[PDB]
């Protein structure tokens, strides 16, 4: 009964990677007899370059491509039972099919065991692992468990749930679930019918060397379907990175750029050194002074420390990444940001008291300025007023009576002049102060200052040049 | 004759012109020093013109006296005139200024005195007012300035722990920075005083060394510090988390490496390194030891650095190369892939990312739109 | 201690109250009666 089995599977799994050869085989003790189709075979599966089969229209060229076909299965290492190289050519149906095996073996069911069990071991922990959460479904060896093929519509399931309904399947009719599942398998999976149903459940125990083929195509063709689950989260990783550490890039580039202008702007601001004419508009500067360090720099300075933690994290993701490292712009770099920012933060200490010290010197200028305006006019009247007395020239009509009276007169007009001697000595002093602190009028107190302090000097010498006129009077009548 | 009843008349007119004369100046002076212009910025430069000015309220009973004494003899000369009838102008020959101006002129400095003591007890008012302002500004100047000080400390003791746990480190800086944004609740009142110290035009603090600009830089300095240390944390964890090793075991090796250290400044290193390797592995020693020599610093063993070099012999990551063999296996084994292919399988938002940035294949086994995946990832990765 | 990205690429170490003019006041003061002495 295994034979039966044997010959049904071994020949259209020859024929399932012989269809892509361009040949087909009929008679599996036949065909490969000539051993064409063997060396054929071993270079499909494998994809690996093999040696020169000779056509084998003589008897002993048959025999010299088997070998060659023999001796490349010795580069795999698989042991030989009881087989032999000349009953091949032939046509030993139980050698030949127990050869094909060895094939199916080393090629569809080694390269397939991950779990360094070698050939059933490896497959049939991946039968149990894909067939665990399945109650309805028992395997445990090739052969009773894989008779009622239950299992293999659940396999379809495992990976492809929405094409089969798992719910409907029971155990009542193996021969249709069995059926059900190839017909799937061929029109959809492309592997063709190797395992005939009607005879599988009946006899009793089915081979497993025919089994164990079937379910390794089936391997097979899930390996590329589960293998894009690798492809898919290594794509979304390096995507999912490369994206983000690119629109981190690029805030890198705007933040810096948006700081480096506005330090551009208030850096001008800060350094102009040149004070106003009056109190009123340093006092201003003042107060837009204490707007920036009150409502524009306490922002600032968390944007350029936030574009610290920005850079320090984008160097920090690149550099546990094994990405190269972000190299910045050329006026966007991290000695150039700290540079624009160093420059910004020297003007601004100075600028503070400077403008106090310009705002108190003025404060005196704009007081000792109305002070002497306030002292200039009321002695500018005071000397007018006793200009005009010394001016009136009506003493030479006068008696030496008249004339002794009126040098007592003239000499209290010396006494009062010399009283208002510290009044213009107190406006020079305080013109004197306006002109040392650069006051911007003291060109035109200086012109009010000497003009007062010039008719002073005449105010002066005109009053001792009246006492000499009377005392001329006096000692004249005297005599 | 007559000549003696005159004489009088004579020597009274010369007393009044030697009386008058100089109470005119003083009264003239008077007037204008009363009513003077003034600025202080002290209170004792306040308290010195309003003790002046109470000097000379004090004389102006005695003021009055000679005020009074010089009226007498002026009347005491019209009494005369009109006593005996002797035809004259009745304005005296030495005197030119007259009764009733000095009469006027003391009318108007008993004027200007309510007004000086009104205006100098305004000044000092003033000058209360703005020294109280000095010392509210001294109470939190000194205050809040070493506060800043201390937090900058604690900051810097705690960027320098030798017991690093990372996580007790990040909470323990997450309540220095609570520390700090319940205290800025000071600092913009503080900011409020000098506002109002600066608007009533002083520049005057002897009871405060700390000015507004100093508390304005330390505020700025620890703001910026605690932001700087806090990133050095999460830095610190995202790198540690990155390279493998649990938080259990960073710990672990954290104590394994404090009691190795008998320098405690530095890593205690030579033969402390060697008594590391005695706890775990076998010998090989000789070629490690060496190599640990020469990886002690790339270019001019260290704390931190020791902990990195352990850390880093322990080497594995993901590259190019894994994500290019991925390519190949989504092309079916091609060195080439088409646009029709990385839509198929990608999501189509990953998908048209690839199809636009990946350049021609160009390579042997050429076709039309074929993308080259070699050169799209290894340019990812530099 | 705990190195920075920002510092190392900058070029980090490995290893590590204003006097005012003074002015003289013109502030006067009027006479008392007599003399200044009292």
């Amino acid at each position: 009964a295994w034979e039966k089995q044997q010959r049904k599977t071994f020949t259209a799994w020859c024929n399932s990677h012989l269809r892509k050869a361009g040949t087909q085989i009929e008679n599996i003790e036949e065909d490969f007899r000539n051993g064409l189709k063997l060396m054929l075979l071993l270079e499909v599966i494998s994809g690996e370059r093999l040696p020169k089969p000779d056509r084998g229209k003589m008897r002993f060229h048959k025999i010299a491509n088997v070998n060659k076909a023999l001796d490349y299965i010795a580069s795999k290492g698989v042991k030989l039972v009881s087989i032999g190289a000349e009953e091949i050519v032939d046509g030993n149906v139980k050698m030949t099919l127990g050869m094909i095996w060895t094939i199916i073996l080393r090629f569809a069911i080694q390269d397939i065991s991950v779990e360094e069990t070698s050939a059933k071991e490896g497959l049939l922990l991946w039968c149990q692992r894909k067939t665990a959460p399945y109650r309805n479904v028992n395997i445990q060896n090739f052969h009773t468990s894989w008779k009622d093929g239950l299992g293999l519509c659940a396999l379809i399931h495992r990976h492809r749930p929405d094409l089969i309904d798992y719910s409907k399947l029971n155990k009542d009719d193996p021969i249709g679930n069995i059926n059900l599942a190839m017909e799937i398998a061929e029109k959809h999976l492309d592997i063709p019918k190797m395992l005939d149903a009607e005879d599988i459940v009946n006899t009793p125990k089915p081979d497993e060397r025919a089994i164990m083929t079937y379910v390794s195509c089936f391997y097979h063709a899930f390996a590329g379907a589960e293998q894009a689950e690798t492809a898919a989260n290594r794509i979304c990783k390096v995507l999912a990175v490369n994206q983000e550490n690119e629109r981190l890039m690029e805030e890198y580039e705007r933040l810096a750029s948006e700081l480096l202008e506005w330090i551009r702007r208030t850096i001008p601001w800060l350094e102009n050194r040149t004070p106003e004419k009056t109190m009123q508009a340093m006092q201003k500067k003042l107060e837009d002074f204490r707007d920036y360090r009150r409502k524009h720099k306490p922002p600032k300075v968390q944007e350029k420390c936030q574009l610290e933690i920005n850079f320090n994290t984008l160097q920090t993701k690149l550099r546990i990444s094994n990405r190269p490292a972000f190299m910045p712009s050329e006026g966007k770099m991290v000695s150039d940001i700290a540079g624009a920012w160093q420059r910004l933060e020297q003007a601004e200490k100075g600028y503070e008291e400077w403008l106090l010290n310009e705002i108190r010197r003025l404060e005196r200028l704009e007081h000792l300025a109305e002070k002497f305006r306030q002292k200039a006019s009321t002695h500018e009247t005071w000397a007018y007023g006793k200009e005009q007395i010394l001016l009136q020239k009506d003493y030479e009509s006068a008696s030496l009576t008249e004339v002794r009276a009126l040098l007592r007169k003239h000499e209290a007009f010396e006494s009062d002049l010399a009283a208002h001697q510290d009044r213009v000595e107190q406006i020079a002093a305080i013109a004197q102060e306006l002109n040392e602190l650069d006051y911007h009028d003291a060109v035109n107190v200086n012109d009010r200052c000497q003009k007062i302090c010039d008719q002073w000097d005449r105010l002066g010498t005109l009053t001792q040049k009246r006492r000499e006129a009377l005392e001329r009077m006096s000692e004249r009548v005297r005599n | 004759g007559s000549s003696k009843l005159l004489e009088t008349i004579d020597q009274l007119h010369l007393e009044f012109a030697k009386r008058a004369a100089p109470f005119n100046n003083w009264m003239e002076g008077a007037m204008e020093d009363l009513q003077d212009m003034f600025i202080v910025h002290s209170i004792e430069e306040i308290q010195s013109l309003i003790t002046a000015h109470e000097q000379f309220k004090a004389t102006l009973p005695e003021a009055d006296g000679e005020r009074q004494s010089i009226m007498a003899i002026q009347n005491e000369v019209e009494k005369v005139i009109q006593s005996y009838n002797i035809r004259i102008s009745s304005s005296n020959p030495y005197s030119t200024v007259t009764m009733d101006e000095l009469r006027t002129k003391w009318d108007k400095v008993k004027q200007l005195v309510p007004i000086r003591d009104q205006s100098l007890q305004e000044e000092l008012a003033r000058q209360h007012a703005n020294e109280r302002l000095r010392r509210q500004f001294a109470a939190q100047a000194n205050a809040i300035g070493p506060w800043i000080q201390n937090k900058m400390e604690e900051i810097a003791r705690s960027s320098i722990q030798i017991t690093g746990a990372l996580e007790d480190q990040m909470n323990q800086l997450k309540q220095y920075e609570h520390n700090i944004i319940n205290y800025k609740n000071n600092i913009d009142k503080l900011e409020g005083d000098h506002q109002l110290i600066q608007e009533a035009l002083v520049f005057d603090n002897k009871h405060t060394n700390y000015t507004m600009e100093h508390i304005r830089v330390g505020w700025e300095l620890l703001l910026t510090t605690i932001a700087r240390t806090i990133n050095e944390v999460e830095t610190q964890i995202l790198t540690r988390d990155a390279k493998g090793i649990t938080q259990e075991q960073m710990n672990e090796f954290r104590a394994s490496f404090n009691h190795f250290d008998r320098r405690k400044n530095g890593l205690m290193d030579h033969e402390d390194f060697r008594a590391c390797l005695i706890s775990m592995g076998y010998d090989l020693g000789e070629a490690e030891f060496a190599r640990i020599m020469t990886l002690v610093d790339p270019n001019g063993v260290t704390f931190q650095s020791f902990i990195d070099f352990m850390t880093r012999e322990t080497a594995d990551t993901d590259t190019a190369e894994q994500v290019i063999a991925s390519f190949r296996i989504l092309a079916s084994d091609k060195p080439y892939i088409l646009a029709e292919e990385l839509r198929r399988e990608l999501p189509p938002d990953q998908a048209q990312y690839c199809i636009k940035r990946m350049p021609a294949y160009s390579g042997p086994g050429s076709v039309p739109g074929a993308l080259d995946y070699a050169a799209f990832s290894s340019a990812l990765y530099g | 201690t705990y190195i920075s990205p920002w510092e190392r690429a900058m070029g980090v170490d490995p290893q590590q109250k204003a006097e005012l003019p003074k002015y003289k006041s013109f502030n006067r003061t009027a006479m008392p009666y007599g003399g200044y002495e009292k």
